[PDB]
């Protein structure tokens, strides 16, 4: 009845007339193509919900590739949604009684939408005796489309293209011939490594343009000088970006256990919380193609760099010299002395002396975590972490349980990055990743300094500095629960953020997270060792 | 119950090998 | 349900 | 609208009524935002716009399961304050709300003043229209008291032109000098509120000359 | 092995494509100076990396003079160095141990250089039996030169001019 | 050095 409200009342000079994004980005990539050499390459193929059953407007760019006889089709998927009503709250049941969920763009993408958007490609070659299509990877775009973007229009086409090159690659390079990174290419060279600390003004933004949280920068090189010439310089390859965040731990001495030791060394009875790294983006920067053996190469330069004589407590130290502020450590001494009611500002004190302090509530290591969008430029390459958390297959075995095919993959990259020696070091069928079970929105806010902040800046600091106790221990307590299910995380999370921005907010996605273990990570940069490759950082500080 | 998260502390990476980095000349 | 979706 | 109000019986055209909204289901939403930029009208000069109300429609595919929403209609108002002494020596009968008796030093009485509304994704605005934003706007607006968020959240900024606190001069007559109440707790604040206004809503509409 | 990195693992559509800062610059001096009545005096001489060994594109900007039957030619020299990664540490040798010591832009700019700018500047007169040639300044420019940067090569040339009389 | 360069 009220979807046909309008042609039922009905007025002749209407105020909103809509817009046609498919057509205008579909223009911007044909006009930017027609003058090169590959003008032919492409397919592009208009989905629209007037004649598919599909919830949004989007484009899907094909490409294709041949063996043998056979045909082979990869396309990318990107719905438009600027300009529509954002999805209201589900209602879903609970152990005491109902409760009502958010969702975003990317709940509305299931299994329907999934074989409407095969249907269409299908349609768009010839038939099912014309090839075979997959769909190579899928991103959401928020921001409008008009006819001055081009920019933009550029950028989303040499995704696409990169995605289902690697695609190709990996499905038929044995067939094909076409060869992968690995560290037996830089041998004849030096690798460098730089990180740089800031955390006022503008963030780093993603492909559409959305800001990320870019506490730490990390940048791997090469080194290159002339023979004769002698002339010097370099070549930068790839770029990390994250930030610091903290976990309540106590310890308990009262069970009769032994005490808690690091690195075989015992800690102060005052040690509480455990410093997390939380990874939130990696791409390239003067290299083409970005595979997963490119990543493996990012993973390992980082944690290379980070644990460069405890290089990362820089970024706390530095964090300090602002004084009273949302990113204050000095937090901190209400959880050493009780009686202490307001932050510390740590502004007047040496380096040192900030050190000492910090030694006294923190355990001295790091966790090593990750953040997997649901969608996005990179998410069908880092789809492959989740997928290697389950080992193993129940399937009945007539002597050995058989294991999973995403655990074989994630196993098999480690050891061509480092051509064999990860076999050697590490055990088949030991585990490498660990689910922590979070769901994590990701948006944007207005701030104060006149630009877009990550959503991602309201972490356990911000919470000790701008609010009350109770709020911390209600945080605390969605992260670290085990007797809460998903949907009951996710509704206090975005209750407590709700009132504290006090509703003045635009939420985009989600991730979830996940982290490493550290074994793994050991024999990791062990066997990169092994294999002829080393790195010199050059901006480590005492 | 006890609050805070056990297995957080037990997932933490300690030190890391030498090897990895460049001898100096 | 993403990681599983295609 | 003329037309149609005029002719409609002799022209048969129809009207809004709550019938076309029998096999849906409502939904509303409320926002309270006073930091910033203000709503505008058709000329371009701002509205009050403390209190915003939509009026929206949900909507789920039957086998595909796809969830979406169309928006309606949309309210806007502030809160403002009336004096009102009771008078407790003329010999008659304490003040009674919702036949409960309040406290002897509560002498002010909220008032709702609607500013704007206008229609979202319909193509027709007429008094059957208006209505059902009328409806939506008072149902919405007494889910749990929550018109007193709107104070509750002018409290937090402090110091400034619409502290609540000012009232703390009135409760007690040596304070001269407004209260600030950004370190207190919601219900200490809901709790200050209560010794000093009526537990009810006035609703009121400006209507103006031209526009 | 990975200054080739792009061409063994290949793309079909880059997202960086570079620029022609050379090709710029002298299209803005040409078109300044095609109006006055100085279009003979000036000689633009292009050196890229590609066919020198040089580290940088740079642009020489040439005049004479004749005393005589003898030619003398004065060059002026200008790097564009916008876009370009910075130059890392090097190591060096002290009474402790080894130092990572700061480099900047000028410090590739070494003997093998200035013969490298000489040739070029001796190829573009004839040959040595045309004259005589000798570099007259230097200078690095650090931003950005697009089709709408007239004020810059205007002062550029002016400065070259009074240098080279 | 690059005072005696040209």
């Amino acid at each position: 009845t009220m979807r046909t409200i309008n042609r039922t009342l009905s007025r002749r000079i209407s105020r909103n007339t809509g817009s046609e994004q498919v057509l205008n980005l579909r223009r911007l990539m044909e006009k930017y193509l027609e003058d090169t050499r590959f003008k032919d390459d492409f397919i592009f193929v208009a989905v629209d919900p007037n004649q598919y059953s599909v919830p949004y407007p989007t484009l899907v760019v094909m490409s294709g590739a041949k063996v043998g006889d056979h045909n082979h089709f990869f396309g990318y998927v990107l719905p438009l949604v600027a300009g529509l009503a954002p999805l209201p709250r589900r209602e879903e049941q609970g152990p005491h009684g109902n409760i009502l969920v958010p969702r975003t763009w990317v709940d509305n993408l299931n299994g329907t939408f999934i074989n409407e958007v095969m249907a269409a490609m299908y349609a768009a070659i010839g038939g099912k005796s014309n090839g075979t299509a997959r769909i190579a990877g899928l991103a959401v775009v928020t921001n409008e489309i008009t006819a001055e973007s081009a920019h933009l229009a550029t950028t989303l086409l040499s995704a696409a293209d990169n995605a289902i090159q690697t695609a190709i690659e990996i499905r038929l390079g044995d067939k094909l011939g076409l060869p992968q990174f690995n560290l037996g290419m830089m041998a004849s060279d030096q690798p460098i490594s730089s990180v740089q600390y800031n955390t006022s003004g503008m963030q780093d933004s993603d492909i559409v343009g959305n800001p990320v949280r870019s506490d730490i920068t990390v940048t791997i090189s090469n080194r290159i000088r002339q023979a004769m010439s002698d002339y010097d310089s370099q070549q930068r390859l790839v770029a990390t970006t994250g930030y610091i965040d903290l976990t309540y731990s106590p310890q308990n001495p009262t069970f009769n256990q032994g005490p808690v030791l690091v690195n075989g060394y015992p800690v102060p009875p005052t040690v509480q919380y455990q410093p997390r790294y939380v990874m939130t983006s990696a791409y390239p920067l003067e290299l083409d193609a970005f595979t997963p053996n490119t990543f493996v190469l990012g993973l390992i330069g980082t944690i290379a760099t980070l644990n460069s004589g405890m290089a990362w407590a820089q970024s706390l130290i530095s964090n300090a010299a602002r004084g009273i502020g949302p990113h204050n450590p000095g937090a901190l001494a209400m959880v050493l002395d009780p009686e202490v009611t307001a932050p510390l500002d740590l502004s007047t004190q040496t380096n040192e002396q900030i050190y000492k302090f910090l030694q006294q509530v923190l355990y001295p290591s790091l966790l090593i975590s990750i953040d997997v969008p649901e969608e996005g430029e990179y998410s069908w390459l880092l789809r492959m972490i989740p997928a290697a958390e389950k080992i193993y297959t129940g399937k009945v075995e007539g002597e050995v349980r058989e294991i999973s095919e995403g655990y074989k993959a994630l196993y098999r990259a480690f050891d061509d990055v480092t051509l064999g020696c990860f076999s050697k070091k590490y055990q088949y069928g030991l585990p490498l990743v660990y689910a922590t079970g979070n769901r994590i929105p990701l948006g944007h806010y207005n701030h104060q300094d006149g630009h877009r902040h990550d959503i991602r800046d309201m972490d356990d600091l911000y919470m000790m500095n701008i609010t009350n106790p109770d709020t911390v221990e209600a945080w605390e307590d969605s992260f670290d629960r085990t007797d809460m299910t998903m949907s009951q995380r996710v509704v206090a999370r975005h209750e407590i953020i709700d009132r504290v921005l006090s509703g003045s907010w635009e939420q985009t996605g989600w991730a979830m997270r996940y982290d490493f273990d550290p074994l793994a990570l050991q024999a990791l940069i062990e066997a990169a060792a092994d294999a002829g490759f080393t790195i010199r950082p050059e901006n480590i500080q005492h | 119950a006890v609050r805070g998260n056990m297995a957080a502390r037990a997932r933490g990476l300690g030190n890391i090998s030498g090897n990895i980095y460049a001898r100096s000349d | 349900g993403a990681f599983n979706l295609f």
